[PDB]
């Protein structure tokens, strides 16, 4: 068990997203005090601020953190990686600060097809923004509900690959699962 | 459809608990969250808390962490809230409200219709109904005189007749018990043809009575 | 930890009127919300957020405002609008409620139609008279029972209680009710009640004969 500054605290200060230069220094973490942060700029690199671009591997460090005391922004990510599994073992965000004052989890604009966050079972404060992740599908499937702390919590769920296809195409709760939700196909993501 | 059917009033001295409940009918029972709403008589509204009844989260205000403890039965779709170390204070209308944002974004809001919670020092005594016989438009009525604690229904016919009737509001008589009367304005030509009967429910009492009401 | 202060207390207007309560808040607030309680029926949420209209509301209602600073308004009031409003904020997990706003219609002067009930022989065999005296559907709420019996008044063996404003026709009503001894109430004949109102000329005198 470890807790350990986040993007934006500490002298992670100064610095738009998780990348190359910070990456590494997550090694082994268990709670982030802070947020979480990726960004376009994260694997396309930065000549301004001296920062090679990261290695989509590296993201698998990730994989170790449980806890998440601020919020999840992410709006780049690898565009063949089909799924958030390094935030498979992510249990909870607190959303002690938020992205706009509103937002805990963002998952905007990525090329996903599940979400895969098969281990998150609490967003404490903050709502959920699910935007643009035009192959995206299973998000409608779960009980946000089941997730949240206040009646004051939302989802902003929209504009992703439309529920209509996803049955069309067969991408809908597999069988085995218990209709309280999916976090994507296959029966290790029964919500 | 959405309907909130809370239980019925009751009377307790003080240091009493009471279980109140609320059965939620008409929607998708693990979806919103459970709110209790307290109403003290004349006076505003108190939020006591709110439940999530999927996971069993629970939010309760400042003052009634110690006194209120909310609970759930999702397998027969009913929250219930109790109270505590009861006082002179508690006496109030208590409202559960099933309150939330839906998926949609759009506002989810539903009220039950209230349970009465009398804390006093005093016993429950149902009421004795005497009609007000008649006197263009003429005037009949119900007087149900001596009960404890409030509140009583009156209702005309059976919930058919509504247009017209004045259900008043009870008085504390000098002696210690409630008293109150409801009555209906009519045409004087259905005085012959027409039977007008008025019910009157007192839970507490468990007295439910039907007195015709006649010109003699 | 935010502390409401909902204003005013009570306001009287006219049908097609312009209602505003403004209900003001101590810290800053996320969300609020404005719901309507008619007498005898539970809260009713009118707006949300701050200007979204509930589902089903018609257009006359509406609720402005940002910062600390939030309004509520009834743009053309009608009769059906009687009720007491109440506007709630949920900040940081916490709910919190203003104090109320008693919003009554003023309406054209109403004279009360009277009505008189003598004891039921029922309630005579038990041992007790109750002589109920009925004024109904007038404006303003202003008005006074006077009970008399054989000629002479009465005093502190008599109560009475008045409805809240009629949601359609904007009037009250009121049910005094005199109290004697089944005993008392063999001695006299002729039981009767002045009624003194606005709406009334000369004081209505309603009454009966036995005893
Ligand atoms: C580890 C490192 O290079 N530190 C720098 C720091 O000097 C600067 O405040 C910031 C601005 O982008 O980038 C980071
Ligand atoms: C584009 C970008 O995020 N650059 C930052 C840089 O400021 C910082 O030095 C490092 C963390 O030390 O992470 C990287
Ligand atoms: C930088 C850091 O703290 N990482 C260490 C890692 O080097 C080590 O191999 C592991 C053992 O499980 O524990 C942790
Ligand atoms: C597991 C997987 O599919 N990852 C591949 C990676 O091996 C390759 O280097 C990259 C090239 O763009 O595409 C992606
Ligand atoms: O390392 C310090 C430098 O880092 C970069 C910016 O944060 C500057 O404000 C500062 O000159």
């Amino acid at each position: 068990k470890k807790v350990c500054n986040g993007i934006g605290i500490g002298e992670f200060k100064d610095s738009l997203s998780i990348n190359a230069t910070n990456i590494k220094h997550f090694k082994n973490c268990t709670s982030i005090s802070g947020d979480l942060h990726i960004l376009p700029v994260a694997f396309r690199g930065d000549s301004f601020t001296h920062t090679p671009p990261l290695d989509p591997q590296e993201l698998d460090i990730l994989k170790t953190v449980k806890e998440i005391t601020g919020f999840l922004l992410i709006q780049a990510w690898p565009e063949n990686r089909t799924d958030l599994h390094a935030f498979e073992n992510l249990e909870i965000i607190r959303g002690r600060t938020k992205q706009h004052g509103q937002f805990s989890l963002a998952v905007v604009s990525l090329n996903i097809t599940s979400l895969g966050l098969r281990s998150l079972k609490e967003i404490s404060d903050g709502d959920v923004i699910i935007s643009g992740n035009k192959n995206l599908c299973y998000a409608n499937t779960i009980n946000w509900k089941k997730l949240f702390g206040t009646s004051g919590q939302k989802t902003k769920i929209i504009s992703n690959r439309g529920e209509n296809s996803c049955k069309a195409t067969g991408q809908v709760c597999h069988a085995l699962c218990s209709p309280e939700g999916c976090w994507g196909p296959e029966p290790r993501d029964c919500v | 459809q959405v309907q909130l059917v809370q239980s019925g009033a009751e009377v307790k001295k003080p240091g009493a608990s009471v279980k109140v409940s609320c059965k939620a009918s008409g929607y998708t029972f693990t979806s919103h969250w459970m709110h209790w709403v307290r109403q003290a008589p004349g006076q505003g509204l108190e939020w006591i808390g709110e439940f999530n009844p999927s996971n069993g989260r629970t939010n309760y205000n400042e003052k009634f962490k110690s006194k209120a403890t909310m609970t759930v039965d999702t397998s027969t779709n009913t929250a219930y809230m109790e109270l505590s170390s009861l006082r002179s204070e508690d006496t109030a209308v208590y409202y559960c409200a099933s309150r939330d944002y839906d998926y949609a974004g759009r506002y989810f809001d539903y009220w039950g219709q209230g349970t009465l919670v009398t804390v006093s020092s005093a016993s429950t005594k149902g009421p004795s109904v005497f009609p007000l016989a008649p006197s263009g438009t003429a005037a009949l009525g119900c007087l149900v005189k001596d009960y404890f604690p409030e509140p009583v229904t009156v209702s005309w016919n059976s919930g058919a007749l509504t247009s017209g009737v004045h259900t008043f509001p009870a008085v504390l008589q000098s002696s210690g018990l409630y008293s109150l009367s409801s009555v209906v304005t009519v045409p004087s030509s259905s005085l012959g043809t027409q039977t007008y009967i008025c019910n009157v429910n007192h839970k507490p009492s468990n007295t439910k009575v039907d007195k015709k009401v006649e010109p003699k | 930890d935010i502390q409401m202060t909902q204003s005013p207390s009570s306001l009287s207007a006219s049908v097609g009127d312009r209602v505003t309560i403004t209900c003001s808040a101590s810290s800053s607030v996320t969300y609020m919300y404005w719901y309507q309680q008619k007498p005898g029926k539970a809260p009713k949420l009118l707006i949300y957020d701050t200007s979204n209209l509930a589902s089903g509301v018609p257009s006359r209602f509406s609720g402005s405002g940002s910062g600390t600073d939030y309004t509520f308004t009834i743009s053309s009031l009608q009769p059906e609008d009687i009720a007491t409003y109440y506007c709630q904020q949920w900040s940081s997990h916490i709910f919190t409620f203003g104090q109320g706003t008693k919003v009554e219609i003023k309406r054209t002067v109403a004279a009360p139609s009277v009505f008189i009930f003598p004891p039921s022989d029922e309630q005579l065999k038990s041992g007790t008279a109750s002589v109920v005296c009925l004024l109904n559907n007038f404006y303003p709420r202003e008005a006074k029972v006077q009970w008399k019996v054989d000629n002479a008044l009465q005093s502190g063996n008599s109560q009475e209680s008045v409805t809240e404003q009629d949601s359609k026709d904007s009037t009250y009503s009121l049910s005094s009710t005199l109290t004697l001894s089944k005993a008392d109430y063999e001695k006299h004949k002729v039981y009767a009640c002045e009624v003194t109102h606005q709406g009334l000329s000369s004081p209505v005198t309603k009454s009966f004969n036995r005893g």
